[PDB]
């Protein structure tokens, strides 16, 4: 008991992990795309304005 | 002297019951302290995986 539950609450802590750092660096990622986005429109709308 | 023959014979075989099943009780003790020895050892090898 002690033996499966324990490889299998590595494995699950293993995509927990995996998980929590995809989370974080999503946040991340998706904030300086955003500001790309933003800048990147912004002149884009200026010029073509 | 014959009967004395049979009985000394099944008395050594009783002996040998009483041995072989204690010996295998002992084998049983073995088997559960290397079992709970192996189950801490199992808490060691789960946390390391």
């Amino acid at each position: 008991a002690v033996e499966s539950t324990g490889n299998a609450k590595a494995e699950a802590e293993s995509r927990a992990e995996a998980a929590r750092i995809e989370g974080e660096g999503s946040v991340l990622q998706a904030k300086l795309k955003a500001q790309a986005l933003a800048i990147e429109t912004e002149a884009e709308l200026e010029r073509v304005k | 002297t014959n009967s004395q023959e049979a009985a000394a014979k099944h008395e050594a075989q009783r002996l040998e019951q009483e041995a072989r099943g204690r010996l295998e009780r002992q084998k049983i003790l073995d088997q559960s302290e290397a079992e709970k020895a192996r189950k801490e050892l199992l808490e060691l090898e789960a946390m390391s995986m």
